[PDB]
């Protein structure tokens, strides 16, 4: 059990740095709907796994204690010193979007720079000629998703794969299984 | 009259050979994944039936293989290249979309399955990168080496990481100069800030297994020969 010892090493760095290791992204924040459940865990990605930690120093701390214990690694999040650009408010003024960071909320409201970096200026839309329309015709193009998952990035790359994003979605109800449990 | 069993016996030895190049070999193919290895067996399939009619003539020349098969290291950098690279282990190296876009025509034409992911010399472009120049950080590029023909491509793959002493020294250096940063025992920091490491074994290390894979290639082959020219000189 992979995910046992995962969560066993993660409480022990919970206990060792604690006014410093947030935790996980999908323990740490949930979308506005049930509808973006998709597209979100489109754009997340593996920074749904990413730990959030306040600053590098606990993200050194952390990666040599998950060595020490010879663990499966993992991806760390520093707040103080990830690299982000201010979520574009222009963009909430839109025809027919809005921006993804805005369709999740967070759980303790310093992470929204962790939140800024996994998002950015990604916009989400009802279906995928929409997604198309605004991501194309405008002046200027925009990272966008679908609700069924499709994205559609500024080069023009159409991303098309759900064949693993069902369990990707299925983890964020059984995120609510799990607290149910506990 | 003592060389009947000793014959036995070298052939007991070498077959215990060729038991370990097997099992060296699963190893390697269970840490390559299904989709790539099922991959790389359609490709070979694609251009074994290319090559029986001698059609599209740069075509046939203009596929190099995988990423893996082209450039060796040493092996203290055998983890540190493989997880800033990934499955970038396994793009196909390729000199033009040409080739790409007539091999995925077969690959979708005769439903053959993998995954493949093709990497077109003809289409990176040279961003003429300029490395730091401190004492703490060796370029990646720099410790590879490989075709100089193929030189676009590994600078698609490793052209920004840095190998740095250890993580103090690549948190300053990977936010100083907007390039990945990555100590020699698989942490990272990327560009970004974005922090990632833990325990990497050498157990699926794949360029570990692969070198072992090749030694025990090399193994095997002085041993048939020696056998072979003792038995070629046993016929007397």
């Amino acid at each position: 059990s992979r995910q046992q010892r995962k969560a066993e090493i993660m409480e022990s760095i919970k206990r060792l740095y604690p006014g410093s290791v947030y935790g996980r992204l999908i323990d740490l924040c949930q979308p506005t709907q049930k509808k973006y459940q998709i597209a979100v865990t489109k754009v997340l990605g593996k920074n749904m796994d990413a730990i959030i930690v306040d600053s590098e120093k606990t993200g050194r701390d952390c990666i040599q204690y998950i060595k020490e214990q010879r663990g499966e690694p993992e991806t760390f999040l520093p707040l103080d010193y990830l690299e982000v650009k201010p979520t574009d408010e222009k963009l909430r003024e839109l025809k027919g979007a809005k921006l993804v960071i805005d369709v999740i909320r967070y759980e303790p409201p310093h992470i929204k720079k962790a939140l800024q970096y996994a998002c950015g200026n990604a916009l989400v839309c009802d279906n995928v000629e929409d997604a198309r329309r605004i991501a194309f015709g405008g002046h200027q193009r925009h990272k966008t998703v679908a609700l069924d998952g499709t994205l559609f990035q500024k080069s023009g790359v159409i991303s098309g794969g759900a064949s693993d994003l069902k369990a990707k979605a299925r983890r964020w109800d059984e995120k609510a299984v799990d607290k149910l449990k506990e | 009259n003592y060389l009947w069993r000793e014959e036995n016996a070298e052939q007991q030895a070498l077959a215990a050979k060729r038991e370990d190049l097997e099992k060296k070999q699963q190893l390697l193919r269970a840490a390559t994944g299904k989709a790539i290895l099922n991959g790389i067996d359609s490709i070979n399939k694609v251009l074994d039936h290319f090559r029986r009619k001698g059609i599209n003539q740069h075509v046939q020349n203009g596929y190099h293989g995988i990423v893996m098969n082209n450039f060796e290291c040493e092996p203290a950098f055998y983890t540190c290249v493989e997880v800033t690279a990934g499955n970038r282990l396994f793009y196909h190296i390729v000199d033009s979309d040409e080739v790409s876009t007539k091999i995925l025509m077969e690959f979708n034409k005769m439903n053959l399955p993998g995954e493949v992911t093709f990497l077109p010399l003809n289409k990176l472009d040279v961003r003429d990168t300029a490395y730091p120049e401190t004492n703490d950080a060796i370029p990646m590029i720099s410790k590879l080496r490989y075709n100089p023909r193929f030189d676009k491509a590994f600078k698609h793959v490793f052209g920004k990481t840095l190998i740095c002493r250890s993580m103090e020294v690549s948190t300053q250096l990977a936010r100083a100069f907007t390039m990945d940063c990555i100590t020699l025992e698989g942490d990272q920091v990327s560009h970004r800030g974005a922090l990632t490491g833990g325990y990497y074994d050498t157990r699926k290390s794949r360029l570990e297994l692969q070198k072992d894979v090749r030694k025990a290639e090399e193994e095997l082959g002085e041993l048939e020969a020696k056998l072979n020219e003792n038995l070629r000189r046993n016929i007397e």
